[PDB]
RNA sequence: ACCCACUCGGCACCUUACGAGAAAUCAAAGUCUUUGGGUUCUGGGGGGAGUAUGGUCGCAAGGCUGAAACUUAAAGGAAUUGACGGAAGGGCACCACCAGGAGUGGAGCCUGCGGCUUAAUUUGACUCAACACGGGGAAACUCACCAGGUCCAGACACAAUAAGGAUUGACAGAUUGAGAGCUCUUUCUUGAUUUUGUGGGUGGUGGUGCAUGGCCGUUCUUAGUUGGUGGAGUGAUUUGUCUGCUUAAUUGCGAUAACGAACGAGACCUUAACCUACUAAAUAGUGGUGCUAGCAUUUGCUGGUUAUCCACUUCUUAGAGGGACUAUCGGUUUCAAGCCGAUGGAAGUUUGAGGCAAUAACAGGUCUGUGAUGCCCUUAGACGUUCUGGGCCGCACGCGCGCUACACUGACGGAGCCAGCGAGUCUAACCUUGGCCGAGAGGUCUUGGUAAUCUUGUGAAACUCCGUCGUGCUGGGGAUAGAGCAUUGUAAUUAUUGCUCUUCAACGAGGAAUUCCUAGUAAGCGCAAGUCAUCAGCUUGCGUUGAUUACGUCCCUGCCCUUUGUACACACC
C-alpha cells in the first residue's frame, strides 16, 4: 500500500524523427513530511531513548 | 496481394457541356424585349429562372429537381 | 626384531612465507633496477611451415640440418564474473508422484483448431506459455473476405481554365438490386465554393510485434538484488551473500573475518470470521400498545394494519474502536530458530482467500484497442469510405475445451420449500409486481422503482416428502426429423430464440493414454453479471448440498541450488 501512499508513476510517449520512446518516471516523496496521511512506513519502529537514573537515596518525604 | 483485373471499359464522368447559352431573350428592332422559354413560379426562385423544353416537359432547373408544371 | 635421541645421503608430504610471480603457484620458480658465482643450450608477433631447396644418415618408413616470397592485428598465457552441459551432490512442488476422489479419452450434440471445399469461406496465436484465446455468443451492422454500385470527406502552394461562365444540382425516360441524374437522352440550373496539372497532404483492421512505445504473458506455486566501515587480491573481483539446522520465504537460529543495514519476502492494503461493548436508523428490524380476523375459549395459539402511538438496537446496516501475539501448559531438537500435542479461544495451515510485488531475461504476444508510432506499400478503375447481396456457420475426415447421457443413491407426477454475489428508464422505454386472455410460448390493461424504499423474501436447483413405473435399448437416453403457434428485429431461407404434437438414433461405464484437486476444499446444484435488439452448451463471480484419501516422499516429471568443465560471452539457436 505505501506505493499508493508515496511513489508517483508517469508514462510519456515522446516521438521523434527515428521512431518513438517512452519515459517512465517514479518519485518517492518523503514519508516524514506527509502532512495528511501516515507519516512513516509500516516498517518503521522507533524506540524512544530512556534516561540515566540517579537512584539509590534513603526514602524521606516532602510536604506542600 | 494480387493486383488488377477488369473486363475493361472504364467509367467516364460528366461533361456538363459548354454552350454560350441564355440566348433566349428575343429583342426586336430596338429595343423591345420579349423573353423566350416560360419561367417557373415557385417563390424560392422569383420568376428569374426558366423552364427546359423537352417532350411533355416544362421542367424547373433551379428548383434542383422539383415541381413539374406542364403545357 | 622393535623403541628413543642424534647425524650423513635419499624418495616424498606438511605448514608457512621473510621473499618471487602476470597469475595459477614456487624452498626455488628465493637471495633480480640495491640489476655480475661458473658454465652449456634455446627463444625474439601470428600464419606461411618444420613447408621449399641443398647436404648428410637409413633397406624403407623416414631422421638430423633448414629458408624465403606472400599474408596477417592479432595469436597466446593466468585469473574473474557470467552463460551452458547428453558431469556430481542436494532440495521444492498435486501446473510432480504417493493414497484416493470426480473425470476426460469411447458415444450424441455444442464449440474452437487443422484439413479439405470455396467467388469468398477475412485474420492473429501452434509444447507447458496455441486450439470456450483475441473479452471472437458474425442474420444487417460488426467486417478485415467475396460479386457488384456511389462518394472525396484529395488541407495547402504555384500554375492552367474561366465571369461570353471555373463549377454544382436534377424532373421523366433509358439504364441499375435499388425512388443512384452512377451513366446517357433532352436543357433548365448554379456562380468562382469547384475543375485540370505539379508539388505537397491525407485516410487505410494494408505490410513490418525481426523497426518502436505502452500493455501483457513467461521464467516465478520463484527468492533473489545492493551498498557503508572492515579482512583478502596489482587487479577484474572476493568475504558480508556460509557446511548445518529451520521456515512458504537470503524466513530465521547458529557457525563465522566479518560487522551493522537498504530494495525484494515480511510489514501494508482488501475481503470473509468475533463484539447483548460505543454511535444510530419508516430506505433495517425487534418488543408493547392501539385496530382487526380465525381457532380456542380459562388467560391462549396463528395472522392482518409502509406511520395509530411508545420503547428498543439481540438480528440488519457502516463509522470509530477492541481482538491473536501461534497464548497457557507440556512434549522434541545443537534445549537455538522452530516444530508437535493438549487446553482455552470468533478464529491458531502466512487465521482462510486475494490485491500489490525488487533485479534480470524472451527477438513470447499485441502495428486487428488507440487521433500511440519509424519505415515501406496503397491513395480515385482506392488497399480510403459508404450502399446491396453473400461469406466467416461452408463437409470424406484428424485434434482440443465442453454439454447431455447410458438409469432403480433412477425417470416421471404430485406435494414440501430454502440462498448469496448482482443490475436496472433522460432527454427514455431499463428492471417490471399486480388484473384479465391463452395448453403453452406469449398477448393485453395498469403499477412500483434512477432504487437498502420497487422488480425481490429474486418462493433458484440439486434436495425433502407420497405416489407411478419395475429391470426389459424400459416410462433410462434425447439425437435426427415432419408439421403448427409465438417473440426479437428493416430482414430470421442456410432454418436467431421460445412453444405444442409426432418421429425414439448412438450410448449396456468406455483401448493405449491424460487433466484437476487436501475442508465447507472436491464434486453435484442453480443463479446473477459480462456479452446482448434477439441468442450460453462460455466465462467472471455467487451461494446451496456436502464426501473419500494424505499430512508423506524423490520413483516418474518440472524447476531451483551448490560442486565441476568450458576453446561459449551475439553466451549451445
Ligand atoms: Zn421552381
Amino acid at each position: 500500500q505505501p506505493v499508493n501512499d508515496f511513489i508517483d508513476t508517469a508514462t510519456r510517449h515522446v516521438l521523434m524523427r527515428q521512431g518513438v520512446l517512452g519515459i517512465k518516471v517514479k518519485i518517492m516523496r518523503d514519508p516524514a513530511k506527509s502532512r495528511t496521511g501516515p507519516k512513516a512506513l509500516p516498517d518503521a519502529v522507533t524506540i524512544i531513548e530512556p534516561k540515566e537514573e540517579e537512584p539509590i537515596l534513603a526514602p524521606s518525604v516532602k510536604d506542600y | 496481394k494480387k493486383v488488377y483485373t477488369t473486363p475493361k471499359k472504364i467509367k467516364h464522368k460528366h461533361k456538363k457541356v459548354k454552350l454560350a447559352v441564355l440566348s433566349y431573350y428575343k429583342v426586336d428592332a430596338e429595343g423591345k424585349v420579349t423573353k423566350l422559354r416560360r419561367e417557373c413560379s415557385n417563390p424560392t426562385c422569383g420568376a428569374g429562372v426558366f423552364l427546359a423544353n423537352h417532350k411533355d416537359r416544362l421542367y424547373c432547373g433551379k428548383c434542383h429537381s422539383v415541381y413539374k408544371v406542364n403545357a
